[PDB]
RNA sequence: CUCUGGUUUCUCUUCAGAUCGCAUAAAUCUUUCGCCUUUUACUAAAGAUUUCCGUGGAGAGGAACAACUCUGAGUCUUAACCCAAUUUUUUGAGGCCUUGCUUUGGCAAGGCUA
């Protein structure tokens, strides 16, 4: 039947040699940090794009900021502006860099 | 097993040793082996009289010894 | 090892009566026992074979020289 | 009781029978660096007392970092508690109430909670990366707590299966390690009787992935075990430390025979672990059925079907056994705590260790007077209710019991900060399920329901009808400062009632948390750092309150000092034009304000210590050393505040009179400030003069009090004011390649690399630098993302330094959406945060001067 | 026993080897249920790489989050078997024949 | 010292929200905005159903060779040689007299011994 198969170590390292050039040599998960499946869907949701990564329409419909009128709470002349909140941050901490998160997925932290 | 007995704790303290024939003696313990073999010092036989005679520094076989009990504080 | 053995280690810590073999009965706190039955006590008291009590601050008593020794009953579980 | 229970091998009533006796228990506290194995060693202790639960194969069960966030984000956000009945090597069963700790440096508030409660610390440590940031401050932290250190010297395996040391140089890496432990306890501690090194029995060696974990008196006793014939006590004395073993003779000497025979460590412990290792991760097909012959070990062929990681877990468990070197360390060097009372009280207890109380504490016996102390709040799935954990002092606890709750700020004149409650029910909290009980005596942790509504973070539970003189124990004093300061909002005002529930509930929950509504009817929440506040942000969004919340961009608290004296002695009048004070400022001498904040002086000390330390040490003249009367906002506060009045002007008896009311002018002006409305940092407020009217009708109450705030903040704004920002002390682990990455990011940020040096036995570096807090936002994510995830970074707040710019300058020009140059800065934030608060536009120096 | 062997570094190596190289037993997939690049195309893009190349990489990667996003469990089924019903009747009958003859077999019949 | 359980292969019945599948299609319906004028979202998202390519587990039937490795169980250290001055198959703790107590019987103390 060919259904399930039982190696040996010898066996294993030879084939692991031979498939070496199919393989990236990476021994951590680090590498894909702000770049996996979680990392996406979070962009995703809240309608923004990774620089390496994909674009969808918008999940749900996206809140213009020239709508909102200007109260105390978004009044620009109290903010402090040191560097611009890239979607970088944002992905990583959705809850403390976005209003209204919803379907937004928290990411692996460090390993 | 050849255990020590823990009594390290007693080393150089004086002491109330209780004997078989109802035997009572009081001294200073200098030592001690795996067979609770006792070495006691300025040790003082407790006649059943009452009186009390001084013998010296003194081996006490560990297979005699019912009991011991500090007269210090360990 | 026996199993009894196990059982009394277990009773370190715990108020403990001895009798010896010429029928003293010891009861107080049990700080050590050895393998061989030896047991260090502290905060006794003693009642002789007459009746007569008395109390001591710290005892050591030969394994040999044991009868039994009543344990808690905090450890028949 | 009679709950339904998982299996045991213990059973409850053993454990209820157990914690009667005050001398097998054992309060640990399992502390260390993040990701350092305490969760996985805990959950295999776990499984080790409950056969039925088990950690998966490919997936590592935790059984603490219970939380759906904790579950998704891979780090422990809150301390959990457990309590096992663990059996010791020579047979003995004790009780251990185990509270495991977050790593992450954020999350420290919850390591201080569980300290207040525990008597010893387990400190662990990985064996590739070493001594921590986190590890370094949790020593400190300890030491300074009065705690017993003892440490478990982790992840052992990483020096075969990934840097495949040899073993002596395994063995050296572990020596450097302990030697670095060592120092940074002889550092923070004056005390010498505390060293730690394996010999004594202070350190133990874990592999918590593949369940190893042993002491030298363990492995010993594997050797006797398998041969009756030794002392493995005396083994174990001889084997670590430079101790050659000689076969011809069969003994050990300190002088090596061959000039190549390896240490009694290197050839009894480590090579055989090398060995079997090897064999089992090499060899599994050839000859390690010869080895497990050798060994014993008898596993049968479904055993070994298994992949190569699950084998190694299950042989090395099967070797092994339990792991009673833990529970030998712990017994041995961990207060019972009936020893270790007296120095709790000692340290904790407001009345004093002398008091009766102390005195019938420190006995600490199951039938006296109820002193519960709680200091955590978990709440319930549903979140609507809190129930209080803590430890039972004195006394027993008893279900349905009514008992009397106070707070922090009850004490023995003001007895209006307590409260009558009736406890519902206890339990006895292992981790993910509770044993309900029905009494707890003195000498224990327990969860209590029914108390949560009158406190908010910590408290202390006594009996009513007894312990009329009973004082509160001290409130938790924190490893760090929290920082970092966010305002929130409801999206619809129509939801601010549920804002308010999440938002008192969340303070309740992180302990060192706080929420504030300012002037301008903004709610302000401070956070110690970016995951802290994200955490924080989840629990109100979706645990407690079920709304949508709008968050500001994240900001810093400022404070405000003086670089010289006032230009001019100041003076204000009381609305009845009598009661004049005149006052003068200045800056405090360097390092006095680090003093006054970590104790190294108390005000409560008596006036001749205190003359004696300030003249020696400051170079203070005694007449002035004598004349202190307030440190800053609180007993303990970086300003100070001294009379120079000679008494030849003004009657001592009249100033005495009114020194409560100037004191706490000075307090509350200190504590506010009047450029940005922030804590006043670093100065010395001088009374030059008084006149004080006679009657006291005519002195305080609400005259004195606004004059001396006034007068405090005149003479702050004429000497030459300026803005303090807070700097995070930053630590970053990178390859060897990326030191220069590390570099240029830090440099684009204001910040300052101290140091980089290389992790010894380690391929990594470890660069250390200072990043000021308002710029640190996002730096972390920064140096990931450009690094590829090889750098990794955390952040703790280290000290106040003064923002480059001038404050008090009106010549500035700020457009709304610029990062504005260095220059004024101090301007910038002086502005803006004013128009945050809500205040005027800006300040004039002579605002609160009575002339104008 | 000798402290080390000469396959205990590939075995170490293989510690660490990616999935399916880490394993010494398992079950046979399907050659179509073996895709090759997809580590290739999870990766971030090499440097210094053509407008066109990054974008089939950013599209990519946007079908694999779509699918992986849209990916529902399967249902229950009765396991009937088309081919087994086929070979029980008498219509069909079994033979083995080279792959290519089959193929223009095949190609002949649809025609 | 013995008794179960085997392995491979073909087919049928039934359960499976477990990554049933470390991979991934299609159709229909609904909502959404697209853009709309009549028909028509490949170049677009959400939700629901269904169908196909593939699995597990359990039960049943067939037909091909191995029959005690392992899983356990019945059956729980069987014996060749040497041994006990602190915890049982070698233990010298052996006796008598007087006094006191006790209804007597019986119990406690001292001495004598070789
Ligand atoms: N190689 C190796 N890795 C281990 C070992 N023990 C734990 N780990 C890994 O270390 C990481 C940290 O796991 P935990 O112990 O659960 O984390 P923690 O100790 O609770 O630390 P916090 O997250 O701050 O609470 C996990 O990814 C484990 O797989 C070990 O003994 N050897
Ligand atoms: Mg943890």
């Amino acid at each position: 039947t060919y259904q399930r198969w039982q190696f040996t170590l010898p066996m294993m390292s030879t084939l692991y040699r031979l498939a070496n050039q199919l393989l990236t040599d990476l021994v951590d998960d680090n590498y894909f940090y702000l770049f996996d499946l979680k990392a996406f869907f979070t962009s995703k949701a809240l309608n923004m794009a990774i620089p390496g990564g994909p674009k969808f329409e918008p999940l749900v419909r996206d809140i213009n900021l020239q709508d909102e009128d200007w109260n105390e709470f978004n009044d620009i002349n109290k903010i402090i502006i040191r560097q611009p909140i890239r979607t970088e941050y944002k992905i990583a901490f959705p809850y403390l860099y976005n209003n209204l998160p919803h379907h937004v997925h928290l990411t692996w932290y460090h390993t | 097993k050849a255990h020590p007995p823990e009594l390290k704790k007693f080393m150089d303290k004086k002491l109330s040793l209780k004997l078989n024939g109802g035997r009572h003696v009081q001294g200073i313990l200098r030592g001690f082996d795996p067979f609770m073999n006792l070495v006691i010092d300025e040790c003082v036989e407790m006649a059943t009289s009452g009186q009390q005679n001084n013998i010296g520094m003194v081996v006490i076989r560990g297979n005699s010894i019912i009991m011991l009990e500090a007269l210090e504080r360990v | 090892i026996g199993v009894p053995i196990k059982v009394l280690h277990e009773a370190e810590g715990h108020i403990v009566t001895c009798e010896t073999n010429t029928g003293e009965v010891y009861r107080g706190k049990l700080i050590e026992a050895e393998d061989n039955m030896n047991c260090q006590m502290s905060n006794i008291t003693v009642t002789y074979r007459d009746g007569r009590v008395a109390q001591l601050e710290q005892v050591y008593i030969r394994g040999s020289k044991i009868r039994f020794l009543i344990l808690p009953d905090m450890l028949k579980n | 009781m009679e709950q339904t229970l998982p299996v045991t091998v213990y059973e409850m009533d053993f454990l209820a029978d157990l914690m009667d006796n005050s001398e097998l228990i054992r309060n640990v506290t399992l502390c260390g660096h993040l990701h350092h194995g305490k969760t996985c060693f805990v959950d295999c202790l776990i499984e080790q007392t409950h056969p039925e639960i088990r950690k998966r194969y490919d997936q590592d069960l935790c059984y603490t970092d219970i939380l759906f966030t904790e579950q998704e984000r891979g780090v422990g956000i809150k301390s959990t508690p457990v309590t096992v009945v663990l059996p010791d090597t020579k047979g003995k069963s004790y009780l251990f109430n185990i509270m495991d700790t977050p790593g992450h440096v954020n999350f420290s508030d919850e390591v201080t909670a569980g300290l207040r409660i525990s008597d010893g610390v387990v400190l662990f440590i990985d064996a590739a990366e070493g001594v921590m940031l986190n590890t370094e401050r949790l020593i400190k932290h300890a030491v300074q707590e009065r705690l017993a250190v003892t440490v478990c010297i982790n992840k052992i395996d990483r020096l075969i299966l990934e840097l495949k040391l040899p073993p002596t140089d395994a063995y050296y890496k572990l020596r450097h390690i302990v030697d670095e432990v060592n120092g940074l306890i002889s550092m923070y501690s004056t005390d010498e009787n505390l060293i730690l090194s394996p010999l004594l029995g202070n350190v133990c060696f874990s592999s918590s992935q593949y369940s190893i974990c042993f002491t030298l008196g363990s492995f010993a006793k594997i050797y006797a075990d398998t041969f009756g014939d030794i002392n493995y006590q005396e083994f174990a004395k001889r084997l670590w430390g430079d101790i050659y073993f000689n076969p011809k003779t069969r003994k050990f000497t300190k002088k090596a025979p061959t000039s190549s025979s390896q240490r009694s460590f290197v050839e009894f412990i480590l090579e055989p672990l090398y060995k079997i290792l090897a064999q089992v991760v090499g060899d599994v097909d050839t000859s390690l059925p010869r080895t497990l012959d050798e060994l014993g070990i008898h596993l049968t062929k479904e055993e070994l079907k298994l992949n190569i990681r699950p084998l190694l877990r299950l042989v090395c468990k099967k070797f092994f056994g339990e792991f009673t070197g833990f529970v030998d360390m712990c017994v041995q060097h961990i207060p019972s705590p009936k020893v270790g009372a007296k120095p709790k009280i000692e340290h904790t207890y407001t009345g004093g260790v002398d008091s009766d109380l102390g005195e019938a504490m420190s006995d600490c016996d199951p039938d006296g007077p109820l002193m519960c102390h709680t200091t955590k709040m978990y709440s319930t799935d549903d979140g609507v209710q809190f129930h209080a954990f803590g430890r039972v002092l004195s006394g027993t606890i008893h279900a349905g019991q009514p008992v009397k709750v106070l707070g922090e700020n009850y004490t023995l004149e003001d007895e209006e900060d307590s409260q009558i409650c009736t406890v519902g029910r206890l339990w006895i909290s292992v981790a993910r399920y509770h044993i309900e009980v029905n009494r707890v005596p003195a000498g224990n942790w327990v969860l209590i329901e029914g108390v949560d509504q009158p406190i908010v973070k910590t408290a202390t539970i006594t009996e009513p009808r007894g312990n009329e003189e009973a004082q509160i124990f001290r409130p938790l004093k924190f490893n760090t400062t929290s920082v970092i300061k966010i305002a929130v909002e409801p999206v619809n005002p129509s939801e601010l009632p549920k804002m308010l529930d999440g938002l008192r509930k969340v303070n309740k929950s992180y302990p060192s948390l706080t929420t504030k509504v300012e002037e301008s009817g903004e709610h302000v929440i401070l956070g110690t750092g970016e995951l802290y506040l994200d955490c924080v942000m989840h629990d109100l969004r979706k645990m407690y309150s079920e709304i949508d919340i709008k968050v500001a961009d994240p900001v810093v608290t400022f404070c405000e000092t003086v670089v010289e004296t006032s230009s001019l002695k100041c003076f204000a009048e009381t609305p009845n034009k009598k009661n004049k004070i005149t006052m003068i400022a200045e800056p405090l001498e360097k390092g006095l304000a680090e003093d006054i904040e970590n104790e190294v002086v108390q005000i409560t000390w008596n006036r001749k210590k205190l003359g004696e330390f300030f003249q020696t040490k400051y170079d203070w003249d005694l007449l002035a050393a004598r004349s202190i009367w307030a440190f800053g906002p609180d007993a303990t506060g970086p300003n100070i505040l001294v009379d120079d009045t000679l008494p030849s002007e003004v009657d001592k008896a009249l100033l005495g009179s009114v020194k409560d009311s100037i004191v706490q002018g000075f307090q509350w002006g200190t504590r506010e400030g009047p450029l940005c409305d922030e804590l006043i940092r670093n100065v010395k407020f001088k009374i030059l003069d008084a006149v004080v009217a006679q009657e006291p009708l005519h002195r305080g109450g609400g005259q004195i009090i606004p004059t001396a705030r006034r007068v405090v903040y005149s003479a702050f704004l004429m000497a030459t004011p300026r803005l303090m920002e807070p700097y995070y002390f930053v630590e970053v682990q990178a390859p060897a390649d990326c030191v220069s990455a590390v570099y240029t990011v830090l440099a684009r940020r204001r910040g300052h690399v101290t140091q980089d040096a290389p992790i010894p036995g380690s391929p990594l570096y470890t660069i250390k630098a200072f990043i000021p807090a308002i710029d640190s936002f996002g730096f972390e994510t920064d140096l990931r993302t450009h690094t590829q995830g090889q750098a990794f970074s955390l952040s703790v707040f280290h000290h106040w330094q003064i923002v480059p710019g001038d404050p008090l300058d009106k010549s500035i020009v700020i457009r709304p959406l610029e990062p504005q140059p260095a220059p004024h800065l101090a301007r910038e934030f002086m502005i803006k945060t004013r128009r945050r608060k809500g205040l005027s536009e800006d300040v004039s120096i002579s605002k609160f001067f009575d002339d104008p | 026993t000798p402290l080390y062997t000469d396959n205990t570094a590939n075995g170490i190596a293989l510690l660490w080897a990616p999935r399916p190289f880490n394993l010494r037993s398992g079950r046979t997939r399907r050659a179509l249920d073996i895709p090759l690049v997809k580590n290739w195309y999870r990766e971030h893009c090499p440097a210094g790489q053509p407008v066109k190349v990054r974008v089939s990489y950013q599209k990519l990667l946007k079908y694999y989050v779509l699918n992986a996003l849209k990916h529902r469990p399967p249902k229950a089924q009765k396991k009937r078997y088309l081919f087994r019903s086929f070979k029980a009747t008498k219509f069909f009958q079994s033979t083995k024949l080279d792959w290519v003859e089959v193929g223009l077999q095949v190609c002949r019949q649809g025609y």
